[PDB]
């Protein structure tokens, strides 16, 4: 009984964090009004780590849903699994935090996270065992990114020895909604590099490139990328939720992925996707797994090296023919792997597919070319900072420019962290 | 009669340990509800049996088995396993949280805090003693637990039982079935505190039991179901002369005796044979010079190395089934006439040979075929130092970057103690090559 | 694609199969200390055989023999033929010789030298090691040493004319990981360009064939043959209208002859046969031929370099026998059966 | 081969073959390290307090 509680805040996290649940519910054979109906025992076996058991046999997310604005959250309780969240786990604001991270952390969100804190205690007091936390969030809002950081803080104070991982949406011009992200997602990030011990970089404008490019989405909406964000939630959380080997709770992921407590983010890949009936062989599956196209972040892995790699492969398929296909990858490419961490890819299979899928592959690699990604947000910060262009938005909450000056700085360690160990050899 | 106490810790010496005893159970005729109908002393006796079961008066064998391991989920399968009548709830100990696969965190955050209970479960066992012998501790080298708190409990247990012998049966990690990255510290840490407390190991690098899976009985991906019955047949002939009537290896002082004449280097290497699949109907029965041949073949071996390219310090040959000496010397001639082996100068060139007339004992449904004869041979050589070399290297390839030491300094050990442990292993890896290289 | 790795940067020989690999395009370099190879060009000490053979999904080849450094090296090969059963003590085409150190044989050296000394036969010694003294007084060959050893002098060694002048005949064969033993068609004689004087042995650009003492102290280098070398075209030709007779059957039979029975020797001690990793290695046999045209065993190199003529093909030869047996892609050798 | 002290029994028997012949911690100093890196713990803990009260 080792329990996640997990968490999403703004209007990003509330609507993906949705998805999440409705993915997963229906993996585990979980109804819209909680009552299981599947036919595989594996559903129920490993239930407990992100579902309560209540009355009348009754699945209850371990979930909490957060906002400054009631708006998404009513969609979310007229959403298709609405009635499946317990009522009380629902806490938000009128006010709103008008995509600005200091309402989110300073202003607006510090009235509203003691009362988020109250019911991760209720939750975290009825674990048996409470492995750590699970996060969906933007970092280019307001809520999600200014009050989620807060609550992360909040929440490593009185929790010190869980572990903390979220689900980071990172903004893009291609898919903007203010001018002011880059400020916003650099302030995060910094609270993210202390704060938490893995942290998935969902890049909207990976998502955005491979619903146009690949789906064949012409104009892809957020919905559109949503799809892509749960078959990858899903993916990346199989071994948490199914019995297995590898990674098969929060810490120990932590332990084979993050060899540096600050290099702790990354790129997130799936397979296969199909613009859808054809049958997709397990060289396949590899193949495009490890394909920059497939990757959520944005990334190119050729730029960069591997310092970890966790991959999950899901459907009945032939172990051999996976171990095999592993090892040819590794060994046809083993220059993008990082020499001084002997053996650093491990994969898992596991027999439940998703759904509509015979079977999948989901990528999860901490690469260096990950700083290609905070490279870029740094250079949109400095464009608008170096002018103190939007900054009126900020000091207006009683923040200062020197609060942005260090974010800056540190954002720039954290690429040049990366950096080094790029070149180590 | 003398008696010993088997330890389990974490998931490979639990699940490795549930396959032994129920080896033990079908070797000895003792039924999954504890009852021995063959056993015609009821609640007692001082058998050769007796030295591993210990007996209630309704007539019950109960192992004398301790399991330890920091979550549940594992040693619960032996709670509702087969043998569950077997154990009683006092031997099974299970946490909450397990050590995360980190060295530090099995063994100074969560071994501080659960070592006074198992110690007190271990003392249970050794009040029906009459005269213990010592312990045999199963675990891995790389996990949290069987690295960091078999340190700690052997620690503990050179402290409460000072004149008690302790043999290991360590598993070496494997990247093939491996599950985590830094499984070399945790193999190397527990190594270096665990050396100067045990007094004979006996090292199963998984990579080996897998080939050999893959290899001899037409496995394509070896689970550890089909390496743990395969491992508890090696146990199981290993420990045999403790269970039944002989004279060679009848108590754990003599293991050392035997095969261990510089204490540091006490990693006796272990070759078994034949490994033939049940999936086919005949199988031309091997000789004892055919089996006694593939004692030298690197290819059955516990640990991949090659023994031509070291020196021996002692060797033993256990037999189990249609076995006579006088085919065993004949086989031996034939092999020095063919075979590189080579003896340290001070020391004989001889083998000490066991035999069992009870042929092995094969799981019934398993994947090992019944044979009409098997030998597993206890070489201590040097050439298993190539595992240490293998281990060493990939400790000092992460070290060098300092990787992932964050999460041991994390849990309370000081960074020195990585040095500290490698510099011991390269103290150990200078002995093998003194001992075996000119 | 196949991989591979190189740790001997001053390998001439292996130098040539690496750019012979790249060129195929179906092989790719790694750094050298890559662990994920197919292929490994091992440096000459310290190899870390006990590494090789645990990767997964990887057949994993090395260019030495683990062990042959019993063959390769002067006083292991002669304790090798000493105690080797197979060998022998009355072994007929090994000098007699013997280990110095300065377990030890210096009572018996001396023994056998007495002998000679009374029936007055030649008493000339040569002392080498892994700097040589030819001395006919044995005083001096301890003196000089003070791990050495002392093998008789060949005094009646086969002349070539013109010149009246010595040499030495190498021989490079090649075993694979199937331990079969690959006798290379193109041999090389090193030859002395100064004739031979047994008369003062201090001048020894006359008893000593090696290629780099003749550019040296040779005054007389390149003088019959380019680089004091001559190859078998012509060292058969010469055999046929001087001594009428050929290289094969005069010389060749007795060379194949002691490569088996060197190689066959050690077979058991270093085969990989049932091996977690494969090996193969190139070696260099150095022959003598006395005036009864009897073929003598000088030593064996571990790591020989081949003539700047045959590089290509024997080199091409290591690719096609060696290599591509064991990686196959998209004869220069005798095999010598056993 | 010299075969020695060789002894049989019901179940089986044994010997030796020669082919040639030759040519701690106290528990209180345990206690000790175990509490010395609790106490590394309790300061590392300390500090991410005092860190997260700033
Ligand atoms: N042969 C064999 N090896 C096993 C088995 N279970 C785990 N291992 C090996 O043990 C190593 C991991 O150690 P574990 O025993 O699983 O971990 P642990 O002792 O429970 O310690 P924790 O980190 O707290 O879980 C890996 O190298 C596995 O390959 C098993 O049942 N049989
Ligand atoms: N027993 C012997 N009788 C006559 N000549 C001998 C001899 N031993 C050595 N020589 C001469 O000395 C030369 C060099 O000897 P040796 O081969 O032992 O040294 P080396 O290892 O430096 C050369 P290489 O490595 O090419 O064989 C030989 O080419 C040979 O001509
Ligand atoms: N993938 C995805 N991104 C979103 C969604 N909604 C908003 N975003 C992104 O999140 C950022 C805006 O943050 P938002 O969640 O609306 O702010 P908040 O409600 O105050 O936390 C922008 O970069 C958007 O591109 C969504 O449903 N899916
Ligand atoms: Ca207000
Ligand atoms: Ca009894
Ligand atoms: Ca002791
Ligand atoms: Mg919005
Ligand atoms: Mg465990
Ligand atoms: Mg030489």
């Amino acid at each position: 009984m080792r329990e996640i509680v997990h968490i999403q805040a703004g209007q990003c996290g509330n609507q993906i964090g949705a998805k999440f649940w409705e993915v997963i519910s229906d993996e585990h054979g979980i109804d819209p009004t909680g009552s299981y109906h599947g036919d595989s025992d594996l559903q129920l076996e490993r239930i407990n780590v992100y579902y309560n058991e209540a009355t009348g046999n009754k699945y209850v997310p371990r979930a909490i849903l957060v906002d400054l604005e009631p708006g998404t959250m009513d969609s979310v309780r007229s959403g298709p699994f609405g009635q499946i969240f317990r009522p009380d786990n629902f806490v938000f604001g009128q006010s709103g935090a008008g995509n600005n991270w200091a309402k989110g952390h300073y202003t607006e969100g510090a009235e509203l996270v003691d009362s988020v804190l109250d019911v991760v205690r209720k939750e975290s007091e009825s674990c048996d065992c409470l492995q750590g936390f699970q996060l969906t969030h933007s970092l280019g809002g307001g809520t999600g990114s200014g009050m989620g950081t807060l609550l992360i803080s909040k929440i490593r104070e009185e929790y010190p020895d869980r572990i903390m991982n979220t689900f980071s949406v990172m903004p893009s011009p291609k898919v903007s909604d203010t001018v002011v992200e880059p400020y916003n997602a650099t302030l995060s990030v910094h609270q993210l590099v202390e704060n938490t011990d893995e942290t998935y970089c969902i890049d909207n404008e990976a998502l955005y490139d491979i619903c146009f490019r690949t789906l064949k989405l012409t104009t892809p909406t957020y919905g559109d990328l949503n799809h892509l964000v749960s078959a990858t939630m899903s993916g990346v959380t199989t071994c948490l939720r199914f019995p297995g080997q590898l990674n098969a709770d929060l810490r120990k992921l932590a332990v084979n992925m993050v060899p540096f407590p600050r290099l702790h983010f990354f790129m997130p890949g799936f397979a296969p996707l199909t613009s859808q009936y054809r049958a997709l062989t397990v060289p396949e599956l590899t193949q495009q797994m490890f394909d920059s196209k497939n990757m959520m972040a944005a990334c190119d892995p050729r730029h960069g090296r591997y310092l970890t790699v966790a991959a999950i492969f899901r459907g009945r398929m032939s172990m051999k023919e996976v171990d095999e296909q592993m090892l040819n990858v590794q060994n046809k490419n083993s220059s993008y792997f990082v020499e001084w961490i002997p053996n650093n890819v491990k994969t898992a299979v596991c027999d439940i597919p998703p759904r509509g899928l015979k079977m999948s592959a989901t990528f999860i690699g901490n690469s260096t070319a990950i700083q290609e990604l905070f490279k870029r947000i740094s250079e949109q910060f400095t464009a608008m900072f170096r002018r103190k262009a939007f900054l009126h938005w900020y000091t207006g909450e009683g923040m200062d420019e020197m609060e942005f000056t260090e974010a800056e700085s540190n954002m720039n360690d954290l690429v040049s962290e990366y950096q080094q160990y790029q070149d180590a050899t | 009669m003398r008696e010993c106490i088997s330890i389990h810790v974490g998931q490979a010496g639990v699940q490795i340990g549930n396959a032994c005893w129920e080896l033990y159970c079908l070797e000895h005729g003792i039924q999954p509800d504890g009852q021995m109908p063959s056993d015609k002393t009821i609640g007692g006796g001082d058998d050769s049996f007796n030295t591993f079961f210990s007996e209630t008066g309704a007539g019950k064998h109960v192992p004398r088995a301790v399991f330890v391991d920091l979550e549940p989920t594992v040693i619960d399968e032996v709670r509702t396993g087969t043998y569950r009548q077997l154990f009683h709830p006092e031997q099974l100990i299970t946490g909450k949280e397990d050590a995360a696969n980190n060295y530090a965190r099995g063994h100074y955050t969560i071994g501080k805090e659960i070592i006074d209970l198992v110690l007190d479960r271990i003392r249970k066992l050794a009040d029906q003693c009459t005269g213990l012998q010592g312990f045999l501790v199963f675990h891995s080298f790389g996990g949290g637990t069987g690295s960091g708190f078999t340190s700690l409990l052997m620690e503990r247990l050179s402290v409460d039982y000072g004149k008690k012998s302790k043999l290991e049966f360590s598993i070496y990690p494997a990247p093939q079935v491996s599950t985590a990255v830094v499984e070399p510290y945790n193999s190397i840490l527990t190594t270096h505190t665990t050396l100067e407390h045990s007094d004979c190991a006996f090292m199963v690098d998984n990579e080996a039991i897998y080939d050999i899976c893959r290899r001899n009985l037409d496995i394509e991906r070896p689970t550890y179901t089909n390496l743990n019955r395969l491992i508890s047949q090696i146990v199981s002939s290993i420990t045999a002369s403790l269970r039944f009537d002989g004279a060679l290896n009848v108590d754990l002082t003599e293991f050392q005796t035997n095969l261990v004449p510089y204490p540091r280097i006490h990693f006796p290497l272990a070759t078994y044979a034949p490994v033939i699949s049940a999936e086919k109907a005949y199988h031309e029965q091997l000789s004892v010079a055919e089996i006694t041949n593939a004692c030298f073949e690197p290819a059955n071996q516990m640990v991949k190395c090659d023994p031509r390219h070291g020196k021996y310090m002692a060797c033993c040959l256990l037999y189990r089934g249609d076995v006579v000496p006088k085919d065993v010397n004949a086989a031996i001639a034939t092999i020095k006439t063919k075979r590189s082996i080579q003896f340290v100068d001070w020391c004989p060139t001889g083998f000490k040979v066991g035999i069992n007339y009870q042929p092995p004992t094969v799981v019934p449904g398993g994947d090992l075929a019944k044979v009409q004869r098997a030998v597993c041979m206890l070489s201590n050589t040097t050439a298993i130092a190539e595992a240490w070399a293998r281990l060493d290297h990939k400790f000092d390839l992460m070290y060098a970057k300092r990787a992932f030491v964050h999460w041991y300094v994390g849990e309370g050990m000081e960074e020195g103690e990585f040095s500290e442990a490698r510099e011991d292993m390269a103290a150990l890896e200078k002995d093998y090559e003194e001992v075996g290289v000119d | 694609m196949y991989t591979f790795v190189v740790r001997d940067e001053n390998s001439s020989v292996y130098a040539e199969v690496s750019r012979l690999l790249l060129a195929t395009g179906q092989w790719k370099r790694l750094r050298k200390d890559n662990p994920r190879f197919n292929l490994m060009l091992g440096e000459r000490n310290r190899l870390p055989f006990g590494r090789l053979g645990h990767e997964p999904g990887l057949v994993q080849l090395v260019n030495y023999y683990r062990g042959a450094d019993k063959l390769c090296r002067k006083a292991s090969l002669v304790k090798l033929i000493k105690t080797s059963p197979e060998l022998s003590e009355s072994c007929t085409w090994f000098p007699e010789s013997y280990v110095i150190y300065p377990t030890d044989e210096r009572e018996v050296f001396l023994a056998a030298y007495n002998r000679r000394r009374e029936g007055r036969e030649g008493n000339v010694w040569i002392a080498k090691s892994s700097g040589i003294l030819i001395s006919s007084e044995a005083s001096e060959l301890l003196d000089f040493i003070d791990v050495h050893v002392i093998q008789k002098y060949l005094e009646k060694p086969l002349l070539l004319e013109p010149g009246h002048r010595k040499f030495d005949i190498r021989s490079w064969v090649l075993v694979d990981h199937l331990y079969n033993i690959y006798l290379y068609r193109e041999g090389v004689l090193r030859t002395s360009s100064e004739p031979y004087n047994s008369a003062n042995f201090q001048d020894k650009t006359c008893h000593l064939t090696n290629h780099c003492i003749q550019k040296e102290y040779s005054k007389n280098y390149g003088r019959y043959e380019e680089g004091n070398e001559m190859f078998f075209e012509e060292f058969n030709q010469y055999l046929m209208d001087a001594l009428n007779t050929t290289l094969e059957n005069s010389i060749l039979l007795q060379i194949k002859h002691i490569i088996r029975s060197c190689l066959m020797c050690i077979e058991p001690a270093i085969s990989t046969k049932h091996l977690h990793y494969q090996s193969f290695q190139l070696f260099g046999f150095d022959f003598m031929v006395d005036e009864e045209l009897k073929v003598w065993l000088i030593e064996v190199n571990g790591a020989p370099a081949c003539a700047q003529k045959l590089y290509a093909e024997l080199c091409q030869g290591i690719v096609d026998v060696a290599i591509s047996s064991v990686f196959p892609l998209a004869s220069i050798f005798i095999k010598l059966h056993h | 081969m010299e075969v020695i002290e060789l002894n049989k029994c019901t179940s089986g028997q044994s010997f030796e073959v020669i082919l040639k012949p030759p040519s701690d911690p106290s528990l209180e100093e345990i206690q000790k390290k175990l509490e010395a890196a609790e106490e590394r713990r309790k300061y590392q803990e300390a500090e991410l307090l005092k860190h997260l009260a700033e």
